């Protein structure tokens, strides 16, 4: 059967974790090709296992027993490590509720304890959920003879849901009419990409070069809570967003001093609250397949301090505008919270159902 | 007579909502994400009797025809659902209550770090009374809110002391539909 783990949003870091074994959790990394962790205080390097393990070099690391290079996606740190067998301990499921305990044997890299920097308390490493052979969903697929497919329901708080192995999508009251959009595989990346053709803010549609929103130009990540944006997209989207916000005798939104790393922040005393979160313009990502990905305040605004919420669109640094080698948009975690996501890497399609305001992944 | 107009959309698909004369409103929608429209009162009361007539109730997909409201001290979101579309809303079952000719299941749900009338990231409980079968519409109907409040009280579901809005609402999601409701 498919394997179910509950998903905790860490209050301090905002990262998402699942229980791994023995009171230890792993950070979910939807762009991560590896399951890695710190080890208890023998694969050959020419083998298919080892090639799968180094198929996607980690940015700051180069390349006879096998050596992988575990990547902390928050710090950007990497380090050498040996591959090793370990237990993924969870429950089986036939929809969304636990049937019974199960141990899945999975290959994971061993990381030096310094790569735990920047990760949540209780986390001894990272469960990579990317489309590669040693990511957790692939490993569970072969081990359990289930589909190379997984479901995420990232929570705002409370326990959300991660199911590895597919089978039918639960909660038909929210998922029966679930729209799909292709997964685009980009050369030299195991990350999951999708394609957007338009952004809409309020009713005003945003003007970007026709085809700065290209095939596979949107990446999904759980590394940051906010959206990262290429400059040709950032400037137009943020212009339209601040304007629609200013034009909303209700109190007009007052900008405060930007907080790192955000570009535009606001005094919350001056923001309204509606059912979608802070009363800011809705945002519509028009995805291939004819259905939109929507962001309300809860997705487009991050609380940073008491008194201050910032706009969850951040400009990518060190990147030239309109550069096809980079994604135009990198959706992050707060934009995926309270969506049921079916990553189907066999049919190569992402299912996305936005939960309505009165419920959420947490406690579902 | 009603003094409040609820009208929220997440912007998905088309939601044409009309604030009509006195207590009347209508909603026509297609291919939505999520919306909540209703007429009621700025300050809810636990002793309010809500009369309404749903001239039109025509969902194609999910939608609720429901009393909807909030309190603070403590923060509570509540629903008394009279009819719905394809799926009936449920939760953690607590008990039942007979009122206004129908019988309702009572549910709670806890909402964590979620949107409320008070903020972006807020933790609170939700109270539901959900009719066990869809209620007829087209005729004049009554919701004796006290019956619900009292039944809720008996299952340890206390409402707050500070009352915010209270409306007879059309909620829709991932659907199309029409609504025409007159509230008083």
């Amino acid at each position: 059967l498919p394997v179910l783990a509950p998903v905790t949003k860490d209050p301090a870091t905002s990262l998402y974790t699942i229980p791994f074994h023995d009171g230890a959790s792993l950070v979910l990394d939807v762009a991560g090709p590896l399951v890695w962790s710190t080890c208890k205080g023998e694969i050959p390097c020419s083998s298919p296992t080892c090639l799968l393990a180094n198929a996607y070099p980690a940015p700051g690391c180069p390349a006879k027993p096998c050596t992988a290079y575990p990547y902390n996606p928050v710090s950007g740190a990497c380090a050498a490590g040996s591959l090793s067998h370990t237990r993924f301990v969870a429950n089986t499921t036939d929809g969304s509720k636990p049937v019974s305990k199960v141990n899945v044997g999975v290959l994971a890299a061993c990381a030096p304890s310094k790569l735990l920097a920047s990760l949540p308390r209780g986390s001894t490493g990272v469960a990579g959920l990317a489309n590669s052979g040693l990511a957790l969903p692939a490993q569970v697929a072969s081990a359990q003879k289930v589909a190379n497919r997984f479901l995420l329901c990232l929570p705002t708080g409370g326990p959300g849901v991660a199911i590895f192995g597919g089978g039918p999508v639960p909660w038909p009251q929210f998922t029966q009419s679930m729209p799909y959009t292709p997964l685009v595989t980009k050369g030299g990346s195991p990350a999951h990409y999708i394609s957007a053709r338009s952004i809409v803010v309020g009713d005003t549609r945003v003007p970007v070069p026709e085809g700065a929103l290209a095939t596979g130009g949107v990446m999904l990540s759980t590394r940051l809570p906010y959206v990262l944006l290429r400059p040709d997209v950032y400037r137009p989207l943020m212009d339209a967003f601040t304007k629609a916000l200013a034009a909303q005798g209700a109190p007009v939104a007052r900008a405060v001093v930007a907080v790192a790393p955000f570009g535009v922040c606001y005094d919350t005393k001056t923001l309204g609250n509606n059912l979608g979160g802070y009363a800011v313009p809705n945002v519509q990502l028009g995805l291939d397949g004819g259905s939109d990905w929507t962001m309300t305040g809860k997705n487009s605004m991050v609380d940073v301090k008491q008194g201050t919420a910032c706009v969850a669109f951040v400009e990518m640094k060190g990147v030239a505008a309109g550069d096809g080698r980079a994604p135009a948009v990198i959706l992050g975690g707060a934009q995926m919270e309270d969506f049921v996501l079916d990553f189907d890497m066999e049919k190569k399609r992402l299912g996305f159902s936005r939960l309505p305001h009165f419920t959420g992944c947490g406690g579902l | 007579s009603t003094d409040y107009w609820q009208n929220w959309t997440d912007g998905g698909g088309i939601v044409n909502a009309v604030n009509g004369s006195g207590g009347n409103y209508s909603v026509n929608w297609s291919n939505t994400g999520n919306f909540v429209v209703g007429k009621g009162w700025t300050t809810g009361s636990p002793f309010r009797t809500i009369n309404y007539n749903a001239g039109v109730w025509a969902p194609n997909g999910n939608g609720y025809l429901t009393l909807y409201g909030w309190t603070r001290s403590p923060l509570i979101e509540y629903y008394v659902v009279d009819s719905w579309g394809t799926y009936r809303p449920t939760g953690t079952y607590k008990g039942t209550v007979k009122s206004d000719g129908g019988t309702y299941d009572i549910y709670t749900t806890t909402r964590y770090n979620a949107p409320s009338i008070d903020g972006d990231r807020t933790t609170f409980t939700q109270y539901w009374s959900v009719r066990q079968s869809k209620r007829p519409t087209g005729s004049n109907a009554t919701i004796t809110f006290t019956n619900h409040v009292n039944a809720w009280k008996s299952h340890g579901m206390n409402l707050g002391s500070n009352w915010a809005y209270q409306v007879m609402a059309t909620e829709g999601y991932q659907s199309s539909g029409s609504s025409n409701v007159t509230v008083w």
